[PDB]
């Protein structure tokens, strides 16, 4: 990791420790150094607009090999400086509506399943609530993006993720 | 198909045309849906003819309406395109409009075509098509335009000028519409006013674009071919004194492009169709002075047949056949010398395509003399057998197809008297080919030539009778016409003698082994009919192939002579005669020097070593089963020699080849043994008996593996009365191979045949009540039984995958043939628990999770079970069985389909004996990893499940049943996971609801614990998800086991592996949500949020914390480092 | 210099190797006229891989076209890329097959093998270095598949040490409503199992059920299909077409993914998955896109990699991204200790890295691998060989033609002998 900063610190490096250095490596170090340091060319005051491109003393101090870089591979995007936050369950939940089209009365309920939530454990809790038999218990799904299309559910072992489901979805219960 | 029953369907299709064209998802449905619909008449669109005008008017009151849309019109014009590649232009547009009113309406749609629109490209080919229907009107197109100085200061451009504009635009296009502008011209520069106005004009464009364009630049060559078609076109369908004139300056220019020599298939085969189409322009046509540009033209077209590519070819022997069909009689000679010389030693096979046919098209017309009956014919015996290997790849279909296309034409070229002194020759070489030809479309075109020649000619021998057998569908399976047509066709003493050498000379000497297999077997039984001929002829030349250089050849004349000694001796067998009654002394003494002169040449190394040993195996069986007169023969020592070596070194021979080789080797062998080593009536020779034997049984230590899988075969073929006091050696030598040592660990094959090897030496000596070292008794039947079942637990799992599998199959087919023997001979013998303990391992081995094996099972278990000749005794449940399966419904069962199988098999559970066994297999289906084999294993366990969930006895003894085998198997890895994703399923599908009422069961009480440990210290990450799986569902039951998994699912939360740390989360999450009694509302939104906020990924030392703090949410006892 | 003659046989077979060819054409930078117009150094380095140099630098595919009708024919050579195409490429007959494979293999099959043969050659004699054949079409069909196979054995008979590829189609019956599609179906494979070296699964149903859930169309067609098919196609021969520091020859790659000669079939996928029309969305990270691409979701073939073995994995990602990264993910992902760790990638993946993304697109990746869940498929049209071969349903139109019931036993026997083979391998020891 500190190998690829010294090859993008000198530009006319040609040989390093005794080896050889090729197109590939210098572009490999090349890329490194911008996704490295592009976090920091954006709070330096960095913005990839010719004219409003402000930067600090201590960023180009700090980083004299940044510029020419900018030029030669473009200055980094916003989708590239975004990839040092983990992930929680909180994050994988579903908020999805429960509705019976053979009983209209009952009230609207919601619920907030896993993202790898298989279908057998969906219909176990259906089975559980409604005290419906598994075997008895039919399911389907209809997306606000997908209007009055349904779409079956036949195969248990499958995870929710894999049918397409999103949050806002509505689940169908027939039995 | 007799009707076109898609009316109603293709009419809605086409209605929806007005309210589908704005559309892109429903115009593309309703395009594929006309498509498929009118496919299904592509090889028969006549039958759609009485339809094309209806369907047509449709799609024309679309496009020829003002208010029409171009999209919806370009909707109906790629229907319209549709029916005229399915019918066809030339027949579709004779349909079309023709009206006088339909000359300015498609003109000026012709007007509006975008020609740079690819996507519209149909469009605009209908359109030239109709514009091209339109020119046949017969009036002046100037009579049409009626005055042109109407328009004050720009004049309108008339019809025939607009067209003559359209046509040499479209005729240098790169999409389809150039093909229609060659239809177009065609019907525009030949009518009188056009001849008379742009002719010139047309011809000066045409030798402008062919003097200016290359076969380099690719809209060159689009301006090439385009001209090329546009002039052949022309000069097919123009009269011959307009064009005449011209041919002398358009023959000219092509010379000049030279397009022979241009790298382009299209080019040079356009450019012969316009050098046959000036050709005929010179000749008057005939009904059955010479100009100089003929010499030069029939010069160019007597090149063509020499050809790289048969598109070329054929217009070359077209054009040949036009030509010589309008020259005079005496041109007519030289023309075909001429064509003959294609047929040179020197020439391809390429050129003998061509020059073929050339004279099938020179005899469809009847040009070909009496004189030139000599040489043709004498070259087409030839071509009708023209079969070489060049390389790697054969060669001589299409000369054959040539060959009989000739042939096929040779019955309207000569008289009945003419044709009558080659009916010998020509009938001999028709019959042979339909009967020995490699390709179907070969005989079926041999079988066409000889229905025409006995239809119209009608001299061939036995025309009818040859006709009615060998039929168009008779000649469709190659097998038929070599074992059993050709049989009939010998019958006859006119295809005897010539089909028996054309097999032995060509089809013996072959490049491909089934073909020279199927010439063999083919002989076989064509001995029959000349018993004589095939003895003193055959015989002697088979033998002399068997001392030629080639090994193909040196094989098949092996095979030969194999099979004609065995026919012989069939046929012998009859009358209660020998066999050398047939073969001679020098025929004999021959057969005894094949194996000498092999041996002594090194002729079984390489490649060909194996074929050579097939061969000379085959040829020792064939002798052996014909009780030759070789014993005392130093010569039969031989030939079991080279048995041996074989099962010696198996090993050398390939990996698509050993079995058969095996199996071959064997039946030597055992035809070997049974014949000469015989010492009296039901004794054998005492030397020969105790040398084989040793050897053998001294063999079945060695190391090598394919060794001892050949020895035990060969032990598993030796006669029964070599075994009459050694079988208490053989047998105790087979049972120690059959057993698993350390150092025969990965040995499974060997095993496998032994088991085979032991079936086939019980069935031989059969039983005999009192002689144990003679035959199966009550003394030596006990122990086969036992070394036949210590092979069923074969579950050895390696790198090469669960080979045992191999061995059980050999326990399965083995177990059955000694069992079927017993009841035929001594039933008592079957005891009943062993009967009970096979009937068990059948059942085991018919749930397992792999298709093909589980197949095999079932059958036996059907077999063993619908034994009726005695019935079987001792068979539990024999009855119940026998009701769960009839045989009414046995007849169609799909047993390798797990949907299938799995609902007939778990039924078994009813039964306690089968209970326990039956669900020990099924576990693996129910937790393998096939989808649909874990799917269907499930609902066929739930379907049972059903009817003995509210019986707490029975649900009671399934649950002791599966803990049970959980025990017996602990710390099994083979039956760990797969048992706790079961458990994990039944627990998720709320079979066990009725021991979820009270506390404390003593179900759970022990499946805790065993599951404890059971994952106790497990790395595996599958077995970490399953036992965590197994404790979240575990949850259910109510007591101090609830506490438990609880604490154990704490214990869990904090693993080494954060992905396991997770899914503990994430199915714990789950748990929560679906049982609520398990904790109370008071703490329950301090649970799910502590879960869904807490990032169990992280820190572990971090996520401590909060899972300790989930510990006095819970209420479980907070753990410790020990 | 390794030049591939590229083949396509049958309607689906033409129309997918239509569509992969102007999907690349728009890569490597060479407008329809047949000229390059490219501003890339890297797009000319290995354009002789699948292109001829002709006079004036025109760049002429090497594609050759065939079928037993006209109408297919006529419509691709009529395409937007329809002038590129050599006229002389176009090899057809009138009648077709009929949806029987005795009729386009054994008849007009061999019929027009001649002329289509002498294109072949005529191709393969313009090449420096001939590295192999590939092929496209589908297994429903009876001129296609029939055609395939025939093709197939005449050039082992014929080069039996040039490499094989078919980018063979497995029907579905919710897209077609023929009832002789199993039979066609079992006797390709059984051909293909025989004179095969690389069998790349494309599932019909696997595409169909993608382009109804995952694109949320209401009604899909083969243009929804196709285009998919001709994505995961680019995907595949991104190192073919493009340089890279790995290894990107055809022979090695196929011995390195063909272990077993008897299960070299392999199930392709490639993530991010778009539509016709709506192609830029976004730019996924390295992370997202490998759990994507080894998703069954993103999956060619209606079987699950995960229900089965690992035996070999290629990956080749393109855009712009570093080796070391992918490297880094690859190598966290197997660690049973990191906060990456799944349970779907083996222990070695064939890495590549490519500067040339596909169009609509700053990222993409494709994945091959040669896992035993496709047997899952192998039996889903073995099941529907039972519920007609008993029976005898439509035997008089195979046995009319020459076929014997001796040809479909052997082939039952030999799918049959795949499927136990495969079984009894995913049972293997993984040290
Ligand atoms: N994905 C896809 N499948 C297709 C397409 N066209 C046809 N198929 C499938 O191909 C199978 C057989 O049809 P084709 O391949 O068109 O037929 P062919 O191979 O030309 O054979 P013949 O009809 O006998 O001449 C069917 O199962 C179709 O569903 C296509 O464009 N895409
Ligand atoms: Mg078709």
């Amino acid at each position: 990791t500190a190998r690829l900063l010294i090859i993008a610190s000198i530009g006319q490096l040609k040989t390093l420790n005794k080896c050889e250095i090729l197109p590939e490596e210098r572009r490999r170090a090349e890329l490194d150094y911008r996704k490295a340091f592009g976090n920091e060319w954006k709070q330096a005051g960095g913005h990839k607009d010719p004219e409003k491109n402000r930067l600090s003393e201590e960023f180009l101090t700090a980083h004299p090999r940044y510029q020419f870089l900018c030029l030669k591979y473009g200055a980094p995007e916003d989708w590239e400086l975004k990839t040092q936050q983990p992930l929680m369950l909180k994050n994988q939940l579903l908020t999805l509506k429960i509705k019976y089209p053979h009983q209209l009365d009952q009230k609207v309920l919601e619920k907030q399943l896993p993202g790898s939530m298989t279908i057998q454990k969906v219909k176990g809790l259906l089975s559980r609530l409604l005290k419906v038999p598994v075997s008895d218990l039919l399911l389907s799904y209809e997306s606000p993006k997908k209007p009055g299309r349904e779409i079956e559910l036949e195969n248990d072992l499958k995870s929710l993720q894999f049918y397409s489901v999103e949050n806002g979805d509505c689940l169908l219960v027939r039995w | 198909l007799e009707a076109f029953g898609e009316s109603a369907e293709t009419r809605a299709l086409l209605g929806r045309l007005r309210e589908v064209h704005g559309g892109g998802a429903e115009r593309e449905v309703a395009l594929e849906r006309f498509r498929v619909i009118m496919d299904k008449y592509q090889e028969q669109p006549h039958l759609l003819d009485p339809h094309l005008e209806w369907m047509m008017n449709l799609l024309l009151d679309i496009v020829q309406d003002q208010t029409s849309p171009a999209s919806l019109v370009h909707l109906a014009f790629k229907f319209l395109y549709i029916i005229t590649k399915v019918r066809g232009y030339k027949t579709f547009l004779r349909l079309f409009p023709h009206e006088v009113a339909d000359v300015e309406p498609v003109l000026d749609l012709v007007t509006i075509q975008n020609p740079k629109d690819h996507e519209a490209w149909e469009t605009r080919y209908m359109l030239l098509l109709w514009l091209s229907v339109t020119c046949l009107i017969p009036f002046d197109f100037s009579r049409l335009d009626g005055n042109l100085l109407t328009q004050p200061g720009q004049a309108r451009m008339s019809i025939m000028d607009r067209i003559l504009q359209i046509a040499e635009s479209y005729l240098i296009v790169s999409d389809k519409a150039r093909d229609a502008a060659a239809v177009l011209v065609s019907r525009f520069i030949t009518r009188p006013d056009v001849k008379q106005s742009k002719m010139a004009e047309f011809l000066d464009w045409s030798l402008c674009n062919l003097a200016r364009s290359s076969f380099q630049t690719m809209q060159g060559v689009i301006t090439m071919d385009g001209t090329l078609q546009a002039l052949a076109q022309i000069f097919k369908h123009g009269k011959r004194e307009d064009c005449l004139p011209y041919a002398a300056t358009v023959l000219r220019c092509l010379d000049g492009c030279r397009l022979p020599e241009s790298n382009q298939t299209l080019l040079r085969k356009l450019g012969v169709k316009l050098v046959q189409r000036l050709g005929l322009t010179f000749l008057k046509p005939k009904v059955a002075d010479v100009p100089e540009g003929v010499e030069r033209v029939i010069e160019q077209l007597l090149v063509g047949l020499k050809d790289k590519d048969t598109v070329v070819r054929w217009s070359a022997a077209k054009g040949i056949g036009r030509m010589a069909g309008r020259l005079p009689r005496a041109l007519a000679d030289d023309v075909v010398g001429s064509v003959l010389d294609c047929f040179s030693f020197q020439e391809t096979d390429k050129a003998w395509h061509g020059g073929c046919l050339a004279l099938a098209e020179l005899g469809r017309r009847g040009l070909l003399l009496p004189s030139r009956l000599v040489d043709v014919v004498a070259v087409i015996l030839k071509a009708l057998t023209y079969d070489e290997k060049r390389g790697a790849c054969s060669v001589g279909t299409n000369v054959r197809d040539a060959a009989c296309y000739v042939c096929w034409a040779f019955a309207r070229a000569y008289e009945p008297q003419e044709l009558k002194p080659f009916v010998t020759a020509i009938s001999s070489a028709l019959v042979i080919a339909a009967v020995f030809d490699r390709d179907i479309n070969c005989r079926r075109a041999a079988s066409a030539a000889f229905q025409e020649n006995v239809g119209r000619q009608g001299t061939f021998p036995h025309g009818i009778d040859i006709l009615t057998t060998a039929d168009y569908f008779a000649v469709g399976n190659r097998s038929n016409c070599f074992l059993v047509i050709s049989v009939f066709i010998a019958g006859f003493p006119e295809y005897t003698q010539p089909m028996i050498d054309h097999l032995v000379t060509m089809k013996i000497s072959h490049w491909d082994g089934v073909i020279r297999e199927l010439a063999a077997r083919a002989l076989h039984n064509l001995a029959q009919q000349a018993p004589e001929f095939s003895a003193t002829q055959v015989f002697p030349r088979l033998l002399s192939m068997t001392l030629s250089p080639d090994l193909h050849m040196r094989h098949g004349s092996i095979l030969a002579c194999a099979e004609v000694a065995y026919a012989l001796y069939k046929l012998a067998a009859q009358e209660n005669r020998p066999v050398t009654d047939h073969l001679d002394e020098q025929a004999v003494q021959g057969l005894k020097q094949i194996h000498q002169q092999l041996y002594d040449r090194q002729l079984y190394r390489g490649l060909g070593g194996q074929l050579m040993r097939q061969a000379v195996c085959v040829l020792i069986e064939k002798l052996s089963l014909s009780k030759m007169p070789f014993r005392g023969d130093t010569v039969i020592d031989g030939w079991q020699w080279l048995i041996n070596d074989t099962l010696r070194h198996l090993h050398l021979i390939s990996s698509h080849s050993r079995q058969q080789m095996k199996d071959a080797a064997v039946s030597a062998l055992a035809a070997l043994c049974s014949e000469y080593y015989m010492k009296e009536p039901g004794e054998a020779d005492p030397a020969i008996q105790e040398e084989l034997i040793t050897q053998y049984l001294a063999e079945l230590r060695n190391p090598e593996e394919m060794t001892r899988c050949g020895f035990s075969l060969a032990l598993g073929a030796l006669p029964g009365f070599l075994l009459k006091g050694r079988l208490q050696q053989v047998l105790t030598g087979l049972r120690a191979v059959t057993h698993t040592s350390p150092e025969d660990v990965s040995f499974a094959e060997s095993r496998r045949d032994g088991l085979k090897a032991i079936a086939r030496i019980c069935q031989t000596v059969g039983v005999k009540a009192g002689a144990p070292d003679e035959a199966v008794c009550g003394e030596n039947v006990s122990q086969i039984y036992c070394a036949l079942l210590g092979c069923m637990d074969d579950y050895t799992t390696d790198s090469r995958g669960d080979v045992g599998t191999w061995v059980r199959k050999a326990a399965m087919t083995s177990l059955m043939d000694l069992t079927l023997l017993l009841a035929r001979s001594q039933p008592e013998l079957i005891e009943a628990h062993t009967c009970e303990r096979i009937m068990c391992c059948v059942a085991q081995q018919a749930s397992e999770k792999i298709d093909r094996f589980r197949a095999h099972a079932a059958s036996v278990f059907l077999t063993l079970l619908h034994f009726d000749s005695p019935p079987i005794p001792h068979v539990p449940h024999r009855g119940e069985l026998e009701k769960l399966f009839p045989r009414s419904d046995v007849a169609s069962v799909n047993w390798s389909a797990p949907s299938q199988a799995f609902p007939r098999i778990t039924q078994l559970l009813g039964l306690p004996t089968y209970r326990y066994h039956v669900l020990l297999g099924l576990v693996v289906s129910l937790g393998g990893l096939t989808e649909s084999t874990i799917r269907h294993s499930t609902q066929s366990l739930f379907e049972y499940m059903k009817g003995i969930q509210s019986d707490p006895q029975a649900l009671g003894s399934f649950s002791g049943t599966l803990l049970q085998i959980f025990e017996d198997n602990l710390l099994n890895e083979r039956v760990s996971v797969p048992l706790l994703k079961t458990l994990d399923h039944v627990l998720t599908h709320g079979c066990f609801d009725i021991f979820t009422t009270e506390e404390d069961h003593p179900f759970a009480v022990k499946l805790l614990a065993l599951c404890k440990k059971e994952i106790k210290n497990s790395k595996d990450i599958q077995k970490l998800l399953s036992g965590i799986a197994v404790f979240c569902e575990m949850v259910q039951f109510p007591g101090d086991v609830r506490r438990q998994a609880l604490l154990q699912l704490c214990l869990l939360l904090c693993h080494r592996f954060p992905l396991i740390r997770k899914t503990t989360a994430s199915q714990v999450y789950e748990t929560l949500l679906t049982y609520s009694d398990v904790v109370g509302a008071d703490v329950l939104d301090e649970v799910v949020t502590v879960l869904s906020d807490t990032a169990w990924d992280a820190e572990l030392a971090v996520v401590r914390e909060q899972r300790n703090r989930l510990c006095d949410l819970l209420g479980v006892p907070r753990p410790q480092l020990v | 210099m390794r030049e591939i003659v590229h083949i396509q046989a049958g309607q689906c077979g033409n129309q997918i190797g239509a569509k992969f060819w102007e999907v690349i054409s728009d890569e490597h930078g060479i407008d329809p006229t047949g000229t390059y117009h490219g501003d890339s150094d890297l797009q000319l380095d290995r354009i002789s891989v699948y292109y001829n140099e002709a006079t004036g630098g025109k760049y002429v595919p090497r594609a050759i076209l065939v079928d037993l009708e006209p109408g297919t024919m006529d419509s691709v050579r009529s395409g937007p890329f329809g002038q590129i195409f050599r006229p002389d490429n176009f090899v057809f007959g009138q009648s077709g097959a009929g949806n029987n494979w005795a009729k386009g293999h054994y008849t007009e099959g061999a019929e027009l093998v001649d002329s289509v043969l002498d294109v072949v050659r005529k191709e393969a004699e313009s090449c420096d270095c001939l590295q192999g054949f590939q092929l496209t079409h589908s297994l429903g069909g009876g001129t296609g598949s029939g055609m395939g196979t025939l093709l197939i054995s005449k050039i082992r008979e014929e080069y039996p040490d040039r490499i094989m590829n078919t980018f063979s189609v497995v029907p579905s019956p919710k897209v077609s409503d023929t009832v002789v599609e199993p039979y066609n179906a079992t006797l390709s494979v059984h051909q293909l199992v025989e004179n095969t070296d690389e069998t790349y699964c494309i599932d019909n149903e696997a595409l169909y059920d993608i382009c109804f859930r995952t694109l949320k169309l209401t009604t899909p067609t083969y243009g929804d299909l196709n285009h998919l098919v001709s994505a995961t196609m680019s995907g595949v021969t991104t190192c073919l077409r493009f340089p890279g520091q790995l290894n990107a020859d055809l022979r090695k790659l196929a011995v390195n993914m063909v272990p077993f000669p008897r299960l070299h079939f392999f199930m392709p996928g490639f993530a991010p998955l778009t539509s016709r029309g709506s192609q830029q969305y976004r730019a996924l990270t390295v992370p997202e896109l490998t759990q994507q691409v080894f998703d069954a979701k993103n999956m060619m073939a209606a079987c699950d990699p995960r229900h089965g073995r690992y035996l070999t994995v290629a990956a080749v990602f393109r855009g712009r991204m570093s080796m070391k990264e992918v490297d880094e993910q690859m190598l966290n992902v197997q660690n049973k200790n990191s906060s990456y760790f799944v349970e779907w990638i083996p222990n070695n993946v064939k890495t590549a890295v490519c500067d040339i993304p596909p169009r609509g697109l700053k990222m993409a990746v494709t994945f091959i691998g040669n896992s035993t869940a496709i047997q899952e498929l192998f039996k889903r049209i073995s099941e529907q060989f039972t519920a007609m071969f008993r029976r005898k349903a439509f035997l008089h139109w195979y046995t009319g033609e020459g076929m014997d019931e001796m040809e479909f036993t052997e082939a039952e026997s030999n799918m049959n002998d795949l499927v136990s083979e495969y079984q009894q391998y995913q049972d293997a020891t993984a040290e």
